[PDB]
């Protein structure tokens, strides 16, 4: 049980991490295009 | 007291999805 | 006891009489711990009491398929099944445990379940050893050899012949003619459209031929006098099967738009 | 079996070059026979 | 010496302090490796003797020196603990008939391992330091009987070890409590192979393949080689070679391609022959019989002709060959399937043949039965024509397509599943050098 | 050994047997459930007659089972149904995993119940039977008397009930500056 509520309640953390990238993710994907134009 | 034990393994494995999106980090 | 009772009961034949005493003995070996095959070696049971036990499985088996019940006979014969086979178990063994499977898988066989009539074969512990030491376990096999790719020229007539027809087989025997000649009727209806009545009476083994006119009737069979015909030998269009191929561009399509997505979410 | 030879199709079979000439000749012989 | 030895246990355990840091994957991977290096200082002598001075002091350590009993002596809670276990793991590896001969000591000292201080907490914890295999392989060896008298009740052990196994299959959490997992069902799909009908296979089927990746390529093609074996006798041949054909290279076996992958090749060929397509030998001739094939072949050999007589006797030469790999039970049906495959090439070539030309090749086997046989033949299909007696005419139909059909294309979803095949399993190895790049 | 004289004791009547069955069936159940796996349907219709008691016996079994096929609501639910064949204090992994597994699926209930309503637990719509188990398991987690175990629970579970209770009760126990702590741990 007890560690955890410390502990694993910290990887919800990880588990955002993940959240905050694949949305950056399609940004270099457009921000490619976008400036893949100009280039 | 196995409540929440294997919950980690659920985010545990989560580890993952991070490192794809850390391959797709480089990747992109 | 009713022990021996029953034992004489079914000794007597009368097996509707022997039904009964079954539950309660059934109630017996509970308490005799005999009828759950004791996996704490008890020493003496299997031969110290669990004999008839081991028996009862058979005779009531035995009772219940002559009274042509099947379950009860197969319920009987799984708990046999470790005495009969529990995997070692030469601590007790007998014969007709051989005429039971040989019963019961010409039963799964009447029972048309193909695999799992043969995977007993290999669920069987010694098979050849066992198999063909038995004309009743020889029945089968062989038996599907004709049975199974659907000639069953000389099987069906050797199921007449059946020693094991003759003796207590006769209960499938019947089914499995039938069993047998929907089959060739398929055959037959693969083999042939038109077809003489005689020759598919021939073909169905039968004296009247107006046994078969119910057959392809009952098939639903196109006839005229004296011909069965098959102008259509199939089941073609009707209802379900749809909306999958034609799966033509469809899943092709998806199919692309899967290519095109592993050529998009290749990004 | 060696190595490589030409391998597959499969070893087809064998005795019938001779036993064609053999019937070749019976063919024939027949065919003297016609 | 016993030095160098113990030095690769102390690298070992050096590693394992890999693992008492973290996974792992080096050392699990290491001692697999290391597994490897298992062969070559070996011995117990002053190994298993200094070990347990090396192990001293814990109680199991102790414990293991029954499984030790010999002169050892000498002198030498925390550094002792996993080790001791990756001890008790070697202490397994120990036995493979390596520093063993009867593990019947060692099957109880297996559960006095297994047991005790073991088969707990490890869920996570201890990565597939279980081999159940080595586990079982030391029953396996055991199974050689015979003897045990089964042995016991019947043969309780073996059936508490399916519960055992099952009582991991319990632990089995899905985890990660997984790799040595349907080894255990392995183990019951070759204890069904033993005297058993798997079809609880399904119910094996039911749960899952061993996922996933963390297994050795072996077991998941060992999985399949058992897998497909379910579908032997399930009667399904495609999907059974499809594991084969999911199996063989694959899982890069060559030591193990000796003697344990002929029998998967064993397999192998009965499949295309229960499919009628006999594959050529030509290869199959070798590295195969000598032990192997060349029944298969024999087989092939008649079912290329499938004469039944000439066919039994290959059977009734190699049937008790056939017995060894209980393969009997198969080619029983591939008789007539052949004698039906001729039958395609009788010249179903014209039309038709009538009745008693094609009854004549039956004239030449049987007749009357013709009307079965061909209905027999005409019933599978694996011929299309047609017949009446009332003509006695059989019509042996076009066979003829000009395609233009998904047929091909049916073939291109198969390639088009492969499209991605690497396609996307590069993005899968994409990360392995990139991402290892950030660390 | 292999279950199927179990198979056939099952539909084999005289409930007496049913239950020996049952009972035999249940100690081995662990190992040939996967034989059993094919009788659940029946077992099912089992746990569906008042008329046989021990059923949940079977339900249990069914649990046990259902692990062992990955069925957990399923298992849960009939564990739950069981009551008695299944207990907390009996410890095997799998009543220990159950359990867990059990548990988890109140957290959202609960969740959910407090969603709507923060009282929820107050109240029935959350099958007591877990609930008890639950707040059992959180007696144990009281009686395991480290309480952000059961708080960090609690704190999902949100029942201030257990909570202030577990403070309180802990309160006049001990640790004067922890009972203040524990709170702001928590």
């Amino acid at each position: 049980y007890f560690k955890l509520k410390k502990l694993e309640k910290e990887y919800e953390l990880l588990t955002l991490q993940e959240d905050y990238i694949k949305d950056e993710q399609r940004h270099l994907k457009r921000e490619l295009k976008r400036a893949q134009e100009e280039v | 007291e196995q409540k929440i034990q294997e919950t980690e393994l659920k985010i545990r494995s989560k580890t993952e999805n991070v490192r794809r999106l850390e391959a797709q980090r480089n990747a992109l | 006891e009713l022990t021996k009772s029953l034992s004489i009961a079914f000794e007597n034949g009368d097996y509707a009489a022997c039904e009964k005493l079954l539950p309660p003995i059934k109630i017996e070996l509970i308490k005799n711990n005999l009828l759950i095959p004791d996996l704490s070696i008890q020493n003496d049971i299997y031969l110290n009491d669990l004999m008839i036990t081991k028996r009862i499985l058979e005779v009531g088996a035995l009772a219940s398929i002559q009274t042509f019940n099947f379950d009860s006979f197969e319920n009987y014969f799984n708990q046999l099944k470790p005495y009969y086979f529990s995997n070692n178990h030469k601590l007790s063994e007998s014969d007709k445990k051989s005429k039971l499977i040989s019963l019961y898988l010409l039963n799964l066989l009447s029972q048309n379940n193909t695999t799992k009539f043969h995977s007993e074969l290999q669920y069987l512990d010694k098979h050849i050893k066992n198999l063909e030491d038995d004309s009743l376990l020889s029945y089968p096999i062989k038996l599907d050899r004709w049975l199974m790719e659907g000639s069953y020229q000389k099987a069906w007539d050797l199921l007449q012949s059946g020693s094991q027809n003759i003796s207590e087989f006769d209960s499938f025997t019947d089914i499995l003619k039938s069993a047998i000649r929907d089959e060739i009727a398929k055959n037959t209806e693969l083999s042939y459209d038109f077809l003489p009545l005689s020759n598919i009476k021939a073909l169905l083994f039968f004296n009247n031929e107006k046994e078969t006119e119910k057959f392809a009737l009952e098939r639903n069979w196109p006839i005229v006098n004296s011909k069965v015909y098959f102008n259509n030998q199939s089941k073609e269009k009707a209802d379900y099967e749809d909306e999958m191929m034609h799966e033509e561009d469809q899943k092709t399509n998806i199919i692309e738009k899967a290519m095109d997505y592993a050529i998009s979410i290749e990004n | 079996q060696t190595n490589i030879w030409e391998e597959n199709w499969d070893d087809v079979e064998v005795d019938d070059d001779f036993t064609n000439e053999l019937k070749a000749e019976l063919d024939r012989y027949k065919r003297e026979n016609q | 010496m016993a030095s160098t030895a113990v030095m690769m246990d102390v690298d070992s355990s050096g590693v394992n302090d890999l693992h008492h840091s973290e996974k792992k994957y080096a050392e699990e991977d290491q001692v697999q490796e290391l597994l490897k290096v298992l062969n070559e200082i070996s011995k117990t002598t002053l190994t298993l003797d200094p070990r347990y001075i090396w192990r001293s002091l814990k109680d199991l350590s102790s414990l293991r020196n029954q499984e030790l009993l010999n002169a050892e002596t000498l002198c030498f809670k925390t550094i002792e603990v996993t080790a001791e276990i990756n001890c008790f793991m070697h202490l397994l590896v120990q036995l493979f008939l390596w520093d063993s001969k009867e593990l019947e000591q060692l099957v109880e000292f297996n559960r006095k391992v297994v047991i005790p201080n073991l088969l707990c907490y490890y869920n996570l914890r201890s990565l597939n330091l279980i081999n159940a295999k080595l586990w079982f392989y030391i029953y396996l060896s055991h199974e050689t009987l015979a003897r045990s008298s089964e042995e016991i009740n019947s043969d309780n052990q073996n059936i508490i070890l399916r519960s055992t196994m099952m009582k991991f299959l319990k632990i089995a959490s899905l985890k990660h409590d997984n790799e040595t997992k349907a080894m255990l069902i392995n183990l019951i799909l070759r204890d069904f192979l033993n005297n058993g009908e798997v079809d609880s296979a399904s119910d094996f089927i039911s749960k899952l393949e061993y996922p996933h990746t963390d297994v050795s390529s072996s077991l998941e093609a060992r999985y399949f080689f058992y897998l497909s074996k379910i579908n032997a006798i399930q009667l399904d041949y495609s999907t059974a070679n499809e594991y084969i054909i999911a199996a063989i290279r694959k899982a890069p076996h060559n030591s193990k391609s000796l003697g344990f992958l002929q029998q998967s090749n064993k397999l192998h060929c009965c499949i295309q022959l229960l499919m009628g397509d006999i594959p050529e030998l030509s290869f199959f001739h070798q590295s195969n019989m000598q032990k192997s094939l060349l029944p298969y072949y024999h087989l092939t050999k008649a079912v290329k002709l499938g004469d039944l007589k000439k066919f039994t006797s290959t059977i009734t030469k190699y049937k008790q060959l056939l017995l060894k790999d209980d393969t009997y039970q198969l080619c029983v049906r591939l008789r007539s399937n052949v004698i039906k495959t001729g039958i395609r090439i009788i010249s179903l070539t014209y039309k038709k043949i009538s009745l008693r030309d094609i009854c004549l090749k039956l004239n030449l086997d049987s007749e009357q039965t013709v009307e079965y046989m061909v209905s027999r033949a005409i019933r599978d299909g694996v011929i299309e024509a047609k017949i009446n007696h009332e003509d006695g005419f059989i019509e042996t139909t076009e066979l003829l397509n000009i395609y233009d059909s998904e047929d091909p294309q049916q073939v291109f979803d198969e390639r088009i599943k492969f499209a991605n095949q690497l396609h996307d399993e590069y993005l899968v190895s994409m990360r392995y050098p990139e991402d290892k790049k950030t660390q | 050994t292999t279950a199927a004289p179990l198979l056939a004791l099952l539909r084999e009547n005289q409930d007496s047997v049913k239950t020996y069955a049952l009972e035999s069936i249940n100690n081995v159940v662990d190992q040939l459930w996967s034989e059993i796996s094919n009788e659940l349907p029946d077992i099912e219709a089992l746990y569906d007659d008042d008329t046989f008691s021990d059923r949940e016996m079977a339900a249990l079994i069914a649990s046990k089972v259902y692990y062992n096929l990955g069925e957990y609501e399923s298992a849960v639910k009939y564990a739950l149904a069981a009551k008695d064949r299944f207990d907390i204090d009996e410890k095997s992994q799998f009543v220990e995993t159950i359990v867990s597994k059990s548990i988890e699926m109140y957290v959202q209930e609960a969740s959910k119940q407090y969603t709507k309503d923060e009282q929820f637990y107050t109240k029935d719509i959350i099958d007591p039977k877990l609930t008890s188990i639950f707040e059992r398991m959180i007696e144990k987690c009281l009686k395991a008397s480290e309480l952000k175990l059961a708080l960090g629970i609690a704190l999902e579970g949100y029942r201030l009930d257990i909570i202030e209770s577990a403070l309180k009760s802990k309160l006049d126990q001990d640790s004067t500056s922890e009972n203040v702590k524990i709170i702001n741990y928590l």
